[PDB]
């Protein structure tokens, strides 16, 4: 019997159980339930991580210090190990002797209390051959009488679907609901536990560090309750500081350490950007201009949106940014997004809306098809964002998507989170949302039929307004209208493509140099307002890659490089010279 | 899966 | 009162014992209290207190603390949402009727439909109402329930689920938080 | 895998809930980190606090084979916990940890392997390392918020196309010895 039941009161003397701070209201009802004549068995029901076992163990702790009523004084609490009780019970009746022997001890003592953690397990603990003789059916007649006191602990899930199924057993237990404490209460809770964590890690926690752990955990750590989230941050900070520096070790735990810990847990940058990454953000816009020419309004919108978030001015419950990039083809709508992720060194989440044309396909984003019994039924968008909280979300050709897809984004842009059918909450507060559409190109390119030409400048927005409902557009941080590439910008584009060609040749050991005059000739051949910069690749392919390709396979370009390109004004044709 | 077992001593 | 009140609020039990839990728990409260503090007898006021705790609902005979917050509820909301005094009055008045004892017999505290232009405070007033009353906010985005199969999740589990979680998100949420604000955003999409 | 091991060593040093979890796609070195940690410990490439530490690789199938009784599973499983409780530094490596949530030896009952270890993991009595796929972690795992809370997710992703070459170089001697051949540098790349 001693092996199955662990005396919690004894552990309190040696320190084995953490102290209980607060929970006076919860305990008050528990003592009232325990002092009842019949069915004096409290049941602690609450979400995991909110100190349910701490209250049952805390009672044993408080008894040692004399912080309970006289009626509670002199009472011991026992914790039942179901596995130990069921072990070696192959023979008939073995489980019965151990369970009845335990009950006889409680009934005889008249002052002991049993604490069956995870009480949902005793429903069929002793069932054999589909037998109905179980721990619950045996204990039942001893609970209504009031001879024994039992303290339970079960989440709302397990309680509702397992414990509540047995109406008889559930009646005998009085559900004491435990709500996660407030931020003010959690800091007090950590202050009480802090001396134990400090001793384990041989470190000291500053008062400000404790407050940050609670406040930051609420903001950036989801699917975890507050008293558990903060302890997780506090525990990790002690572990990291203790073993990271072999020498030159900081005994104290500053606020910066807490910020770094939450960053690792949430896979998001911390608030120390003012020193380390200040250079990267300052040069973000400049670097994106070299890669993408023109369209500076889009670069400024993206970089400024990022700066505000890192500086602490970003929206509390909205993504870093939501920008609809609409314009002509080959203007950099889908290039600036791919380069932004590379500049920041963060995962790029690319979703092609061409697939999500129909209503039923939209369900894949937030779940799985109807009745998909097979596993891996998690939404592509929800699971992708959870894996990478810091990332760039690109929804190419959002106009093609079914109107029902805009309803999905309303909670993303305005509330910052999207929930899957299963219920997992995806956080979008730190992802940059960029959508690309060619909605207004047709209207702008349309030519009027009249004596006087019309200024079709606002027609693009009108088309955008029709395709996107006002609620969706309102949530957008800014709508950027990309414009056709100018002739001056094309020169920069030619240089960029040539640079990529040089990199490709560098792999084969060939070096290419082109004259400024030849660059200008290439620009005129490939400058098309409607097609932007994509035609430049075609002329680059036809003019340069074609001769080089033939020579590269067989000729001087096999090795040695030293290529030079020039043209004659009279001939008006490029000349390629290879000298190995 | 869980089935009770009844034993018998040799004598 | 213990019998009538338990029948009204405690719906997960049966009457012979549903009414003895209050009686038994009401007497225990006296023992915990000081020997000089009403230990000799328990009055009807203590009985309603016990029921409120068991059902996690606001107790009758609202304390003066709640009154101050209740009277100032309109003014506090008006300091965070402007131009929608009619909506705030409906929400606060409905809450007052319920606490006063004039609420619906079996209907909720209040059922409302907020229809209006964009950015007029339809959701903000609801979100701030939960903070003003210090009660849990049950926000359900209804743009995720457009499909018919997703409606079974509110009151059940997907067809042919062998696990234990045979519960509904809406039913379990309210069960966990009976006193709360339920927000169904963009319900027309559903 | 210094970044991955550093995060794991930090979790193992926690006062409570010092149970690392390795969540990553298939064949991305999830089990090599756990086994590799044992290899690194033997060679003295870990901190002094982690020295004198033994890793144990529990086989769930062996534990569930031959029970054929009401309490055979609990008898052997609990005995394992007693061993771990006795050795403060002992660590249990359970690959494919999603299986413990599934009934080990429970028929129409909830006395599973996961429930038995839930009190010990919360109290820091035993340290458990688990490896499971993202899809299994998302669906099989994380459903029981109790057990999920104890474990600390450590994302294990493929490092790069180039780092894999370095990895094969370290493994090349073992493979070369097995086949008595030498792999050219160009071939591995
Ligand atoms: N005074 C307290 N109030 C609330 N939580 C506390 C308190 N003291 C400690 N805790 C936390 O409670 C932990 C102990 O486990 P609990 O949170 O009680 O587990 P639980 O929520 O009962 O778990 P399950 O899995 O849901 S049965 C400690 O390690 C702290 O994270
Ligand atoms: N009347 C208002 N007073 C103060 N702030 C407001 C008001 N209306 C909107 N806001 C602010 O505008 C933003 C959105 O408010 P919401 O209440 O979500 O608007 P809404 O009109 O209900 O939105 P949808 O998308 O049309 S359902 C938040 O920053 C609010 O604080
Ligand atoms: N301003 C630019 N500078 C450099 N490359 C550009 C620029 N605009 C377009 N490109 C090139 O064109 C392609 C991007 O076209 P994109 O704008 O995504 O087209 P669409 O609007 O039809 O989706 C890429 O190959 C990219 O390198
Ligand atoms: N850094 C590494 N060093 C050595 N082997 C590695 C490394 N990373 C991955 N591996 C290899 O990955 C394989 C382990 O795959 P594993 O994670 O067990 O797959 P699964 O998740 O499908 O069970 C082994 O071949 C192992 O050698
Ligand atoms: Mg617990
Ligand atoms: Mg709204």
């Amino acid at each position: 019997t001693e092996n199955f039941t662990t005396n919690l009161n004894q552990l309190a003397r040696v320190g084995g159980i953490d102290p209980l701070i607060g929970r006076e209201k919860e305990l008050e009802r528990a003592i009232q339930v325990l002092c009842r004549r019949r069915k004096n068995n409290p049941l602690l029901v609450g979400e995991s991580g909110v100190g349910k076992t701490a209250i049952a163990e805390g009672l044993a702790w408080r008894i040692v210090q004399g912080d309970v009523p006289e009626v509670m004084a002199d009472c011991t609490i026992y914790s039942l190990d179901i596995g130990s009780l069921l072990a070696g019970t192959k023979y008939r009746g073995d489980f019965e002797k151990r369970f009845k022997a335990l009950l006889k001890q409680l009934e005889q003592d008249t002052n002991s209390i049993l604490f069956i953690d995870e009480i949902h397990t005793i429903i069929g603990a002793g069932a054999a051959s589909g037998g109905q003789v179980d721990a619950a059916n045996l204990i039942k007649p001893l609970l209504s009488s009031g001879k024994i006191r039992v303290i339970g602990s079960t989440t709302y899930q397990e309680f509702s679907n397992i414990f509540e199924k047995d109406r008889a057993l559930a009646r005998r237990f009085q559900k004491i609901d435990i709500t996660e404490p407030s931020i003010e209460e959690t800091v007090q809770i950590i202050n009480g536990l802090k001396p134990k964590y400090e001793a384990h890690h041989d470190v000291r926690y500053t008062a400000k560090a404790v407050r940050a752990a609670v406040e930051l955990a609420v903001k950036y750590i989801n699917d975890r309750h507050l008293p558990d989230k903060a302890i997780d941050v506090i525990d990790e900070a002690g572990a990291r500081a203790r073993l990271m520096p072999v020498s030159k070790r900081k005994k104290t735990v500053n606020v910066a350490d807490i910020e770094s810990v939450v960053a690792r847990i949430a896979r998001i940058p911390e608030k120390s950007v003012s020193q380390s990454d200040r250079d990267t953000l300052k040069n973000l816009g400049d670097r994106l201009k070299m890669l993408v020419f023109g369209q500076d309004k889009a670069i400024e919108a993206l970089t400024e949106a990022i700066k505000m978030a890192r500086a602490g001015l970003g929206h509390e419950h909205k993504p870093v940014g939501s920008f609809l990039f609409a314009g002509p083809t080959g203007v950099g709508k889908t290039e600036v997004t791919v380069q932004l992720s590379k500049a920041l060194g963060i995962e790029l989440l690319r979703f092609d809306m061409s697939e999500y044309m129909e209503r039923h396909t939209v369900s894949r984003l937030i779940g799985a098809p109807p009745g998909y019994v097979g596993f891996d039924q998690g939404g592509l968008l929800t699971d992708a964002v959870i894996k990478h909280p810091h990332a760039v979300l690109l929804l190419d050709e959002i106009e093609k998507a079914h109107p029902d897809v805009f309803n999905i984004l309303l909670q993303v842009m305005d509330n910052g989170t999207l929930t899957d059918n299963n219920g997992r909450k995806a956080d979008f507060r730190n992802v940059v949302l960029v959508m690309t559409t060619n909605a207004g190109v047709r209207e702008t390119e349309r030519k009027s039929i009249g004596l006087i030409h019309q200024d079709n400048s606002t027609d693009a927005m009108e088309e955008i307004k029709k395709i996107f409902t006002p609620e969706f557009r309102n949530r957008l941080d800014n709508i950027i209208w990309f414009d056709h590439l100018s002739t001056d910008v094309i020169h920069q584009v030619v240089d960029k493509f040539i640079v990529e060609l040089q990199v490709q040749l560098d792999q084969k050991g060939v070096s290419l140099e082109v004259s400024q005059e030849a660059r200008n000739w290439l620009a005129e051949k490939g400058y098309d307002r409607a097609m932007g910069a994509r035609p430049m690749a075609r002329v680059i392919q036809d003019n340069l890659k074609k001769p080089l390709a033939n020579e590269l396979l067989f000729g001087s370009l096999v090795d040695g490089g030293q290529v030079t390109v020039a043209l004659d004004k009279e001939k008006n044709e490029l000349t390629y010279g290879f000298q190995s | 899966e869980k089935v009770r077992d009844a034993l018998k001593p040799p004598s």
